[PDB]
């Protein structure tokens, strides 16, 4: 109820940290496949966490 | 030696996004020369966002 | 940064306390006060919450509790009276923004109230 | 009972029928076997109902 | 030109069953055979597939199966250790050629499985 809301902005993203780590139980990417999250750019990126 | 302590541009800021700050270092203060030994100009412009 | 609270004592039944939350940041006013204690040995349960000028209690804490917030100098007060054996509790003030985040948790102070 | 692929190294060549139901390499690092959070199968169920 | 699936009775909690999926054909070593999964009115998945060379599990029943094949008889079996209550499923067969894209799927058979 008091979801977190962070600016990413101006950054490279590089997800082999992230998703290369078996720690994170669920990731489900409901536009792309995570693969192609360093292949193309994006833009104002929102942080929430909860 | 000349000091400056008053700041009195804006009042406050709610949506900050984006910005770029310089590594802190040191410009003169002082100089009281009547005709004028140097030039800067500068060219602005907004293409595309950029 | 861990919040600083203050404004508990050790007292007799039926005595009064004024909990005190403070916080760092300009944007004092826009944030939200939510309070919560732990019994000792017992879970915790909800206290009191300020949102604004707005004022809400529980089923057993409404009356007694009553929470006012002084956001010019950063401090927001939690006036008690009557206290109760039963309220014998830590108490932590809790933060939230008008989204809910950047919140902060602090050590709180220890009340404690005393039976005849 | 209608399955369809929907994991595959790359595009199949036209008019091409692909029905190898071996596990595909979707993760960056590979995983043998059954599957975990990685190495999915490459088959799904349309869920046809009226 | 069919497949036929037989079998799935009634059993204990860690007992063994022997479920033969028997194919109308006369190539079906080639028909590599996949089992499916679906709960009593919930969504569907999968369970095995012995794709000739090498062998495929799902995350329920990940390595606790020995699947096995008759290729003498061109027909395909699944044996069923470590069966848990939580398990209780349709389990389904199907095998699809290579040439002239084809589908021969078979009928189901209950995984009532009990709990105590
Ligand atoms: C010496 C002085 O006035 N420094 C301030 C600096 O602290 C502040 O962050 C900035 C805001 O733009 O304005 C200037």
């Amino acid at each position: 109820y008091a979801w977190n809301r962070k600016r990413i902005s101006n950054c490279v993203a590089d997800y082999s940290v992230l998703y290369n780590s078996a720690s994170f139980s669920t990731f489900k990417c409901y536009g792309v496949s995570p693969t192609k999250l360093n292949d193309l750019c994006f833009t104002n990126v929102y942080a929430d966490s909860f | 030696s000349w000091m400056e302590s008053e700041f009195r541009v804006y009042s406050s800021a709610n949506n900050c996004t984006f910005e770029y700050v310089s590594q802190p270092f040191l410009m003169d203060l002082e100089g009281k020369q009547g005709n004028f030994k140097n030039l800067r100009e500068f060219v602005f412009k907004n293409i595309d966002g950029y | 940064v861990q919040l600083q609270e203050s404004g508990g004592g050790l007292v007799q039944a039926g005595g009064s306390l004024r909990l005190s939350c403070v916080a760092s940041g300009r944007t004092f006013s826009s944030l939200n006060i939510v309070w919560f204690r732990q019994a000792p040995g017992k879970e915790r349960k909800f206290v009191a919450a300020i949102n604004d000028r707005n004022t809400a209690y529980a089923e057993s804490v409404k009356g007694r509790f009553t929470i006012s917030r002084d956001n010019a100098k950063n401090t927001v007060h939690l006036q008690m009276n009557s206290l109760k054996p039963e309220d014998t509790a830590v108490y932590y003030c809790h933060s939230a923004d008008v989204n809910g985040g950047m919140d902060y948790w602090g050590k709180g102070t220890q009340v404690t109230v005393s039976s005849h | 009972n209608y399955l369809y692929r929907l994991f595959r190294k790359s595009n199949l060549k036209p008019f091409e029928r692909d029905i190898s139901t071996e596990i595909y390499q979707a993760g960056s690092t590979p995983c043998n076997g059954v599957e975990g959070f990685n190495c999915y199968f490459p088959l799904q169920s349309y869920g046809f109902q009226p």
